[PDB]
RNA sequence: ACGAGACUCUGGCAUGCUAACUAGUUACGCGACCGGUCGGCGUAACUUCUUAGAGGGACAAGUGGCGUU
């Protein structure tokens, strides 16, 4: 999770399910950031992977889900318009000169 | 102008009640040459509440769902109601339809009591729009009660349907049910 | 079932409060100011935001909306706030004063004032609402 | 001054005065655009039966038109659309004739000069390309002419060598000559940004502003600032008329006009009745059209009614 | 001659080919007057012939709408008649005639020309039809 | 901070080994 | 059973466990003395002019 | 912050597809008959149905009533 946060993703949740301690099985998950669970923008905005790890007691399942930033290849920066989510891009406001007289060259 | 052939006219309808100007729409631009032209009143925000009488007759007769399949049949029975009532009465079929349904039908029809009622009914002052529409409903269901499932030869069953709906013969079952409704209405009085 | 979701309300209020000069009673202006600064990525959303800014403009001609603040309405209100009446309200020629406050002023070495007018107090001494 | 009375009521239109670049034309046939996905026309009858009859519906278009102009001859014209289609409309039968793409980004109108040989419209898409009625690009006009989003470029029917100027939504205005081919000066420093403005056809006094309704007049002779004068409200029409030194701004409920005597409000000369289309916010103005004779005026509104000043004294 | 107005009701395949002549509509080889349903005849013949028989002699129209269903080609023929007349009088007479013929064709039909996207609806699993399930739970 | 005993306790806070894990966590 | 053009200025809304019963307060056109409140089925819109058929036996309750 | 909504696919809506031998077709070369078998070479403008195949907008530049407006 710390890696994914340092990777630049704005959210990740991982779940390890099965036997971790004892005869019975626990489903233990950690989630941080944001994560959409519904709608279309879960295919092109969330990456999900399911894997299995064997153990002397049994099999542990690992589910990793990651959010992706806005612009492709991990948020390089704004490019040709391909809008996919809501954003408020606030530019720098115009500034007027304080001096009563205008610029002289 | 537009009329029916060189022998019939459609500008002979004047009731002048000054009360059919809020639900029966004749005010500004709702006129049609067409008896029915594929209305889309479903998609509208309940813009179907200014419906005329001919379309009520068109849409309030079928028993169960055993007529739908082609609105061809709806428009054809509108046309043949036009022509058959014209043959019966020798004048404008819609005019005599109104004449023979107003003089009878619901004076105080079926409507409940207070917040919930099924024991008896209430003698309710029937609004002119709903009285006219439900009288046309009475005629339509009586037509599908008498013309349909008749033990006699069916080319005068609209005449006997008019008789049952207005004059009050003890033939139609709907008219005796309405007689019980009227007995309740008088129980109110 | 036409309640505007907080997304629509926040976007519309921000757009109105920010660039109200460009915003009149239309839709393409809203889509343009969106695609310029804060682009919204759908179509039904843009239609609903245009509808809500239209409604807010209809409600904003009659008076200032609670959640919005234009430079124009703030300017009008600050001019009203800076209003300085020509003659003060406290500059009365004569001030009615009861005998008890008159005695109080006398005890404060302010009894020699001439702008006061001793007014006869209430004849009776009942001032409470009947209990019940 | 002048005494004027309003005659004849408008009853057969839904259009505006959206954008008509000042061009000499007959007083009978006038053209304009609208926001009804259609192109409207103006036939003059001077009757109460119909204040204006569209001549022919130039059909074939699926979008609104933000710029339409017919030239002195009916066989030369220009137009634009929100997507930017440049369609050649004949007035004889009201049908399209030829098709191109004119507006790379939806712009207020196309540029005009004293030569009328450069076809360039403003674009926000950063893909400036030359347009030519021939269909061949002789040279690409790319730099030193449009630094940012350009709002409008006015006609230059002057008696001197051609100087033209480009006005934009980015507090800028650029001078341009076909004998200079260089950028002399570029101005900046307004309080608010721009919507639409006019300019001097002879490059003497440039009118800028619109975030408050003030016309700041730059001097292009040396590239410095001349002065700034107050006009109307927040609109895309701050029109220093070329025919009239008068200043006209339809603000609030009135077309406020400032004269040379005192530059204040003198005459309203209004004889127009009220309407339900004005019970909302007061009518604004978007563009104005002046007759080449200095006699007739056509002003639009957001009131759906088109106002006309006519010299008939009936 | 191009008017570009067509006539299209429901999903019927129609053609409106315009060239000067009499206005006739061919349906299964049966012209406008003698029609295929043989029961909705007056409702389609009333608007045109009561005003004039040479009224359709302006521009002939190949109208070969291969429509199946009576509600399909019926009222499609009148859609075609109204649309062809309105477009011809629009492009090739003048604006005032446009206004008056549009007024008469609008008192013919206020607003029912174009509909919303809808048809017979899909079926869902768990039941025999669109909105129906298996045995009942009373 | 030791996490092994914390996880063992968090799996079952009132199990057979709850007292020993809680005691080991105290100090 | 009076007969008059009843000027309706009071329609409150629908009430009833079948939801088709609107309570209309029939007021007489130029009387301003008496009014009747009735539970009736059907769309009886605000401001309409009812046909007066009966001026007693108001909407029953309980 | 997640869910709801937004989102996606889908449905009796388009006179632009500088669009099509499967679908008729402005001026060719077929042609009895009161500008057509040029869809029986193939109209380079087509397009109207068909391709629901690709690019679009229009519930508030609305009205009345109820509601703390």
């Amino acid at each position: 999770l710390r890696f994914i946060m340092e990777s630049g993703a704005k959210g990740c949740e991982v779940v390890v399910s099965g036997k971790l301690r004892g005869q019975r099985a626990k489903s233990m998950k950690f989630v941080d950031g944001l994560m959409i669970h519904s709608g279309d923008p879960v295919n092109y905005y969330v990456d999900t992977a399911v894997r299995h790890v064997l153990l002397r007691q049994g099999v542990l399942g690992i589910k990793v889900k990651i959010m992706l930033p806005w612009d492709p290849t991990g948020k390089i920066g704004p490019k040709k318009p391909l809008p996919d989510h809501v954003s408020i891009v606030e530019p720098k406001d115009e500034i007027l000169p304080t001096t009563p007289i205008s610029e002289q060259k | 102008d537009i009329k029916l052939f060189g022998k019939w006219s459609t500008d002979d309808v004047q009731i002048n009640d000054i009360s059919l100007q809020d639900y029966i729409a004749v005010k500004e631009k709702y006129a049609k040459y067409l008896p029915h032209s594929a209305g889309r009143y479903a998609a509208k925000r309940f813009r179907k509440a200014q419906c005329p009488i001919v379309e009520r007759l068109t849409n309030s007769m079928m028993m169960h769902g055993r007529n739908n399949g082609k609105k061809l049949m709806t428009v054809r029975i509108v046309k043949h109601a036009f022509e058959i009532i014209h043959l019966l009465t020798g004048e404008n079929p819609l005019q005599v339809l109104v004449n023979a349904i107003i003089n009878s039908g619901p004076r105080e029809d079926s409507t409940r009591i207070g917040r919930a009622g099924t024991v008896r009914r209430q003698a309710v002052d029937v609004s002119p729009l709903r009285r006219v529409n439900q009288a046309i409903w009475l005629l339509c269901t009586g037509a599908r009660e008498a013309a349909f499932r008749n033990i006699k030869t069916i080319a005068e069953c609209l005449a006997d349907e008019l008789i049952n709906a207005a004059k009050g013969s003890s033939n139609s079952y709907a008219i005796k049910k309405k007689d019980e409704l009227e007995r309740v209405a008088k129980s109110n009085r | 079932g036409r309640v505007r979701t907080k997304t629509v309300k926040k976007a519309a209020r921000v757009i109105i409060e920010k660039y109200y000069t460009r915003l009149g009673n239309d839709f393409h202006t809203n889509k343009r100011v969106c695609e310029e600064i804060a682009i919204i990525p759908s179509k039904k959303l843009r239609n609903k935001i245009a509808g809500y800014v239209t409604h807010l403009m209809k409600r904003i001609q009659r008076g200032p909306v609670r959640g919005i603040s234009i430079k124009l309405q703030e300017e009008e209100r600050e001019r009203r706030d800076n209003y300085v009446p020509e003659v003060s309200a406290l500059d009365q020629e004569i001030i009615e004063v009861d005998p008890d406050t008159k005695e109080m002023l006398k005890l404060l070495d302010f009894g020699s004032l001439s702008n006061l007018q001793v007014t006869q107090p209430t004849v009776g001494m009942n001032f409470k609402t009947p209990r019940g | 001054t002048e005494q004027m009375t309003l005659r004849g009521t408008l009853k057969g239109h839904n259009g505006w005065v959206t954008q008509i670049a000042t061009t000499p034309q007959f007083p009978d046939m006038i053209l304009s655009a609208s926001r009804d996905k259609t192109i409207i026309m103006w036939k003059l009858t001077r009757d109460e039966t119909n204040y204006g009859i569209p001549q022919r519906a130039l059909r074939g278009h699926s979008h609104f038109v933000s710029d339409v102009v017919i030239s002195s001859d009916g066989q030369f014209a220009l137009s634009g659309s929100w997507d930017g289609t440049l369609r050649l409309w004949d007035l004889t039968t009201g049908t399209t004739t030829r098709r191109f793409v004119g507006h790379t980004k939806d712009v207020l109108s196309v540029a005009f000069s004293s030569d009328n040989r450069q076809i360039v419209s403003g674009s926000r898409d950063k893909t400036i390309k030359l347009w030519n009625t021939l269909g061949v690009c002789k040279y690409t006009v790319q730099d030193e002419s449009h630094s940012e989003w350009v709002s409008c470029v006015r006609f230059s029917p002057n008696s001197s060598n051609p100087i033209i100027v480009s006005c934009g939504w980015d507090k800028l205005v650029k001078v341009w000559n076909l004998a200079n081919c260089k950028l002399k000066t570029n101005h900046i420093g307004h309080t608010g940004y721009l919507n639409t403005v006019t300019v001097s056809p002879d490059g003497s006094l440039c009118a800028s502003g619109g975030k408050d309704g003030q016309a700041m007049l730059w001097d292009l002779n040396e590239g410095k600032h001349l002065y700034t004068l107050d006009g109307g409200d927040i609109i895309n029409a701050l029109c220093f008329s070329p025919n009239r030194y008068w200043l006209c701004a339809a603000t609030g409920p009135s077309i406020k006009i400032w004269d040379l005597e005192g530059k204040i409000i003198v005459d309203e000369l209004k004889q127009e009745v009220i309407s339900t289309s004005s019970k909302a916010e007061p009518p604004q103005c978007t563009s104005l059209a002046w007759s080449a004779d200095g006699q007739t005026l056509f002003a639009g509104y957001t009131d759906n009614l088109v106002r006309v000043w006519q010299v008939t004294i009936g | 001659q191009s008017v570009q107005v067509f006539g299209r009701k429901k999903t019927a395949t129609a053609v409106a080919h315009c060239k000067r002549g009499n206005g006739l509509i061919k349906v299964n080889g049966r012209p406008l007057e003698m029609i295929e349903p043989r029961t909705l005849q007056y409702k389609l013949l009333e608007p045109v012939l009561l005003l004039g028989k040479e009224r359709f002699a302006g521009v002939d129209i190949r109208v070969r709408v291969k429509g199946g269903g009576h509600v399909a080609q019926i009222y499609a023929i009148r859609q075609s008649i109204s649309k062809a007349l309105v477009a011809y009088y629009q492009k090739y007479v003048d604006e005032a005639s446009k206004k008056e013929i549009k007024d008469i064709l609008i008192q013919y039909d206020r607003t029912l020309l174009v509909a919303d996207p809808r048809r017979c609806e899909s079926k869902k699993f768990g039941g025999p039809g669109a909105r129906a399930r298996y045995q009942k739970s009373y | 901070f030791p996490y092994e005993v914390s996880d063992a306790l968090q799996d079952d806070p009132k199990g057979k080994y709850s007292k020993k894990l809680l005691n080991k966590l105290v100090g | 059973q009076p007969i008059k053009l009843a000027r309706v200025t009071k329609v409150l809304g629908r009430t009833g466990s079948q939801g088709q019963c609107t309570q209309v307060r029939v007021e007489f056109m130029d009387d301003t003395s008496r009014s009747i409140i009735r539970n009736v089925k059907g769309p009886v819109r605000e401001g309409d002019v009812l046909t007066l058929l009966e001026s007693e036996r108001e909407a029953r309750r309980l």
